[PDB]
């Protein structure tokens, strides 16, 4: 993998630095690395493809070295360099695609493509250059069993889940108490509703709890916490738990009472925020516990009093809410985020070449299913494919 | 307030706004805030000519005909404003153009600048609209003075071209005349 | 174990019977001995298999209010509006449209108080006459003599069905004609969604809530203007689908009674 | 002008002469007892903004007589119905007939049996004395609870009514015994609301049911009610709030040019 | 990145710009009424807002498909793109927040206003298709959350309002079969392009190139030129994103990147 | 970037940090009543949430400007940033989704609670001024 990254990095540096008219002192070391790559690759043959519709291509290498005599690079030098670089970049592209379209249930971190297995040989180790990218750096750290970390903007951690739980219910669904929630990407929206508005609840308070566990531990996360859930604040017709019928939800929003957001790591309270909204920091956690109450307003004006009676015909249903967005985070594992295009690249290559479903990833690289069952084997395969995808995107635009 | 300042003169979105502004600008001619010829100058001339010609006009009929001519002749009127080598032209029908005086090359229309200029700066009736001007420039070598005068609605240059028998300008004036209906 | 109660329920985002209670005057006006069979056949066309629709006849609102019985899965009660019987209609609608849990009241030996706003006293019989005397802390009467009934305050006279609501938290010495009445301490559990009332005439005067600030109109309280009972019954048959959709069969109780007795 | 076809209409959310017929009972005129009262109301409406001659005043002796084929020719119609505790159904039927648009076909009770196709289809009978007696038939075209030949066995659902709206069970054939001599019965279907006409009941307690469905008794905006003691005060109220009444009403949809080939009036 | 793409374009190789929340949709808030009356009492149609990287569409039916065939109403929404996007990650959620509240909306011709009082039902038979040259490149049926569109130039969102076959008394009262429709059935979709790759330059939420160019022009009072719309209005630019406009925009964006390398 | 800005600031040169969604607005969720009374049934005012990088404001009137001059009620909202921003790309949208549903709000003094039942209209004469 490091050899593949080195090939990509040296080709990128060659395309950026070997330009007409530049001094040879700007490219002396780069050309030494390039000639080392050419010498190490010459005489070897590779084969990429043969899975799904990905074409089978044979790659041979016989390239003269780049010269070391000009004071300033000229058109001839750049033409030769680019004619070599184009072939090398195509070979890297196809190696990366072949690696991305493959997965393995056992030894998922190891190379899966024939070409990457060949490049894993010691003879190619001389083409190592530097490992400066975040993904390759974490690849090396993971190989060394050292602590890793990827910085994500809006991490796609929570699998899509729009659901509701009812703690009080009747077949008529006319006097309900419960919670509704949407967890998607980096957003949690939870609403606790009570149709009776806690008229008879002890102390005229109804308690609501929402426990969202994560499949991976996040660290140093910035979180925006807002005191309302706009997604559960308008009239709804919702099909019941079993789908046998439908119930009506006509909410009236009150402020959430005694809001407590706890970020727990292995069941230990790492961070706690009481009635604090806005930007907060969770340094280390694997589960989020949102606790909020609906308190019946002790004093009501006539309008609110008419809204909330003491008899069964509850036309308006009291509702409180919380919204929790994860703006940024750090995770020792790989995830999908709103900024990077690695999930997109892997999915796109697989869809384009009609790769059959394998034994590791769910069909079509469905992120919801993957992050719902983020097994260690799936994590190994996902890191491998994402690292090779980043290597590929280093060269392909 | 279409423009920067809120004036009673400037009270597709751009098409609608420019059409309304032009319909109001029609009153600039009555207010005597124009330059060169006027659509109502042409209308008055045509009204006088037709009244003299007609043999079926009664004294009790003249008032109605004059009022109808004033209110109806040339329903489609276009007005232009020139501002330091830039021309903004707008019509009652929602056709708006912005171009350069020298080269007659279209520029993205700026409704706010057009409103600001048309609020107070003199408005020239587009007797020779932008389409006709561009056609004339393409098929004929308009001089700088000729383009300046045509943009300013110079009666001298207009009659000069009519006498020269320029088909484009003659067609434009014929359309203007024929639009004087009742 | 209970029926899975106490455990949260999470989700993702014909055989019944139809009882039709009608007054005697309806049959008297129709004057066709086969009208029950005709209505059954029309219900069959609507989709109710033969043998599933039953017709019950009650002489008056007052007579029906004497211990009403709810039999079928869906019950539809037609009460003819009478401007002078608004309270009686409201009480009948309340009793048959809300569930009640009642306990005996041996007023000849005990003082009784209403615990909270949901508690009421339901009296039913041939003729009931409730006289109440509120008691102070020392058990003496407030404006009445416990030993003299005539000083008690009248709350109902010769009423088939009474729903008395005295001030909560104060004991009362009661006096009723127990021979022709039965008084029960009842509590309003909630709505009975297997009974609907179609008022015939009037102007939406049913108040099923003792609270004066609230006079709610549930979906199971309908009103129709009428001139012919045949037209009324045709309307019911033709729109039986909507009426049933308005009510839930799951609220049926094991006994055909308007209330639960120390259950 | 593409008539008779429905094309989607696209709008943007960023963008920013009529005549008035006023129907009243004769009791109103009798109480007013002024010969110039209509001219007075015309001048008052002129102050309100209605040009003279654009307000028409129509009189009807009773609701029963007005229910006999009421015709409302005006851009805006306002009917001052008078409440009567005995005429709740009559008022409801009249209000339904005038406030809703009905498409009606002929009925020949002597030649065809009839059934109602859907919940929107009723039988509207109008005339001096409409007596409607129905006999439902089974699949064999044999009466159910009524001998087909004998009309006495039929089930009377009206008697000497000026106006009747009958709603029988759907999907079942019926044989009718209407008194065609002084009554016309038509197979009508309710297409939708009539925005042209509004009713202002005087007295009563909101007892209008304009839907055959018993589960719903809507109170639209065009149905209004006012307590009264003097017809002069009633007319002053109507004149003073004619702006609100017109705002509640709307121009008849079926009459507009866009209604061509869509059951235009 | 920008100079890389400049050189690649000069060499005719495929370019690529990666955007976070690309500003590909010209601002457009509108509604279409497939069924309408002058009173606007009984309406069926769609109502959408396309802005930046977000499409929010909502079909509404005041009769709740009471008389519709199979008690189903079908709504469609076709959003073309001025440029082809590739390898785009998109979040598709089943409700349109924007169009789930009571509204007073001016009519199509602006003469009057009508009232919209929605009650939200779950969208039925959702189908989101990403098409390139009229050919379905990607398709997702009844799937929400994160999805991937590898290559496309138009988005077709199809959804249905199905009348709930079973309804509790509250819902049954909510939806009548008569005319007066107090609550109007509404379904909707939200679709946000979180990140994408385009062969042409675009504005986005993480870059400042459009801001820099517009700021310099405004500060120095540059007269309206022959290419860009007044004030570098991004809506107009991305609406009439002509080839000459794309050329000039890429030139100015590359210059702006070069300048920002040195200026804060 | 950070060390470069450090050196520039030490030299007293220009400093610049580029922020995606800068947290420039301190959290503030509040309301202002310009017309009110104890019953809280005829209220005119504005309620807002400033948070992170988003301002969401909504002006409400219970009488719908029935008696207002020209049937127009004006609303203003001034948000002063604590630092000068430059070359800012902003998105402006014509509705405040956060104040478009029914809710019950505590009074300014907290004595009682009042009901807000919004119906959303199009804001006209929208003006946004960025001032220095
Ligand atoms: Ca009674
Ligand atoms: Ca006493
Ligand atoms: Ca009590
Ligand atoms: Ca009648
Ligand atoms: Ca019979
Ligand atoms: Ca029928
Ligand atoms: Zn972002």
């Amino acid at each position: 993998m490091d050899v593949l990254y080195s090939l990509s990095k040296t080709l990128k540096d060659a395309r950026d630095k070997i330009v007409e008219g530049t001094l040879y002192s700007n490219v002396s070391d780069l050309i030494q690395q390039f000639n080392q790559m050419i010498i190490t690759m010459n005489g070897n043959e590779f084969q990429t493809g043969g899975i799904g519709n990905l074409p089978i291509r044979n790659w041979n290498f016989n390239f003269g070295l780049l010269g070391t005599t000009l004071l300033n690079l000229d058109a001839n030098y750049v033409e030769t360099a680019r004619n070599t670089i184009d072939y090398f970049v195509d070979f890297v592209d196809n190696v990366c695609m072949d690696e991305m379209v493959r997965e393995s249930q056992r030894n998922g971190i190891a190379p899966q493509s024939d070409s990457l297995r060949k490049l894993s040989a010691i003879k190619f180790k001389r083409i190592n250059f530097d490992n400066s990218s975040e993904y390759i750096e974490n690849w090396n750290l993971q190989n060394r069993r050292q602590r890793t970390g990827f910085t994500f903007h809006k991490p796609n951690i929570f699998p899509y889940s729009a659901s509701f739980t009812l703690n009080r219910s009747q077949p008529a669904h006319d006097n309900l108490m419960g919670t509704m929630w949407l967890n998607a990407g980096s957003e949690i929206q939870v609403a606790g509703f009570d149709y009776s508005c806690a008229i008879n609840a002890p102390a005229n308070i109804q308690q609501f709890e929402h426990i969202v566990p994560l499949r991976r531990v996040l660290t140093t996360a910035t979180i925006t916490l807002l005191p309302d859930a706009e997604r559960f604040s308008f009239p709804r017709v919702i099909n019941s738990a079993d789908g046998a019928t439908t119930w009506f939800f006509n909410p009236v929003i009150l402020r959430p009472n005694n809001v407590e957001v706890e970020f727990l790591l292995n069941g230990q309270i790492i961070n706690t925020y009481q009635a604090r909204f806005g930007t907060i920091v969770a340094r280390n956690f694997d589960t989020i516990r949102l606790s909020f109450q609906l308190m019946r307003p002790p004093n009501m004006t006539p309008a609110v009093a008419v809204l909330f009676p003491n008899a069964q015909p509850f036309e308006h249903h009291a509702t409180v809410g919380l919204t929790l967005r994860i703006e940024s985070a750090v995770c020792e594992s790989v995830l999908a985020d709103a900024s990077e295009t690695l999930l997109a690249n892997v999915t796109s290559v697989r869809q384009e070449y009609a790769i059959p479903v394998g034994p590791v990833f769910p069909p079509g690289m469905n992120w919801t299913d993957l992050i719902t069952n983020y097994s260690p084997s799936r994590e190994d395969n996902l890191q491998r494919v994402f690292t090779v995808a980043s290597i590929r995107s280093m060269l392909i635009k | 307030s279409i423009g920067s300042s809120a004036s009673a003169w400037t009270d597709s979105s751009v098409s609608t706004q420019t059409s309304t502004i032009s319909r109001r600008l029609r009153l600039k001619e009555m207010a005597t805030q124009t330059e060169g010829m006027n659509f109502d100058d042409i209308s008055a001339a045509v009204l006088k000519t037709k009244i003299d010609k007609s043999t079926q006009i009664s004294p009790n009929t003249i008032p109605d005909i004059v009022t109808e001519a004033s209110e109806k002749f040339i329903p489609n009127r276009a007005y232009r404003v020139i501002n330091n080598d830039d021309v903004f032209e707008a019509g009652i029908d929602g056709k708006f153009f912005a171009y350069k005086v020298d080269t007659f090359e279209e520029i993205p229309f700026d409704v706010q600048k057009f409103a600001d200029l048309v609020t107070d700066s003199p408005v020239i009736s587009a007797i020779i609209d932008f389409k006709t001007l561009k056609n004339l420039n393409d098929n004929y070598g308009i001089s700088r003075q000729q383009a300046f005068n045509l943009l300013r609605s110079d009666p001298r240059v207009l009659r000069e071209f009519i006498n020269q028998d320029n088909p484009i300008i003659r067609n434009r004036i014929e359309q203007l005349i024929m639009q004087c209906r009742l | 174990q209970n029926y899975g109660i106490n455990l949260p329920i999470t989700g993702s985002m014909l055989t019944s019977t139809l009882c039709l209670y009608y007054p005697t005057e309806a049959a008297t006006e129709i004057n066709d001995n086969s009208w029950k069979d005709t209505l059954s056949q029309l219900f069959l066309t609507k989709g109710w298999p033969t043998g599933s629709v039953y017709f019950k006849e009650y002489t008056n609102i007052a007579s029906f209010s004497v211990d009403p019985q709810l039999y079928c899965d869906y019950n539809v009660v037609l009460m003819k509006y009478d401007a002078t019987l608004q309270l009686d209609m409201s009480e009948l609608a309340d009793l048959i449209l809300n569930e009640w849990l009642c306990n005996p009241m041996d007023i000849t030996l005990y003082y009784y108080q209403q615990t909270d706003e949901a508690n009421k006293w339901i009296s039913m019989g041939s003729s009931c006459t409730i006289k109440v005397c509120p008691l102070n802390t020392q058990t003496l009467g407030i404006g009445c003599l416990t030993t003299d009934a005539t000083t008690f305050e009248e709350v109902a006279t010769a009423e088939k069905l009474v729903i008395t609501d005295v001030v909560d938290g104060v004991n009362h010495k009661l006096d009723v004609t127990t021979a022709t009445c039965t008084i029960r301490n009842c509590k309003k559990l909630g709505p009975r969604e297997n009974v609907a009332v179609i008022q015939v005439g009037g102007s939406d005067i049913l108040d099923i809530t003792a609270d004066p600030t609230t006079a709610p109109q549930t979906e199971r309280m309908m009103r129709i203007n009428w001139k012919k009972w045949w037209q009324v019954f045709y309307t019911v048959v033709d729109y039986v689908d909507q009426i049933i959709q308005v009510m839930s069969k799951r609220s049926r109780s094991l006994n055909s009674a308007a209330f639960y007795y120390r259950v």
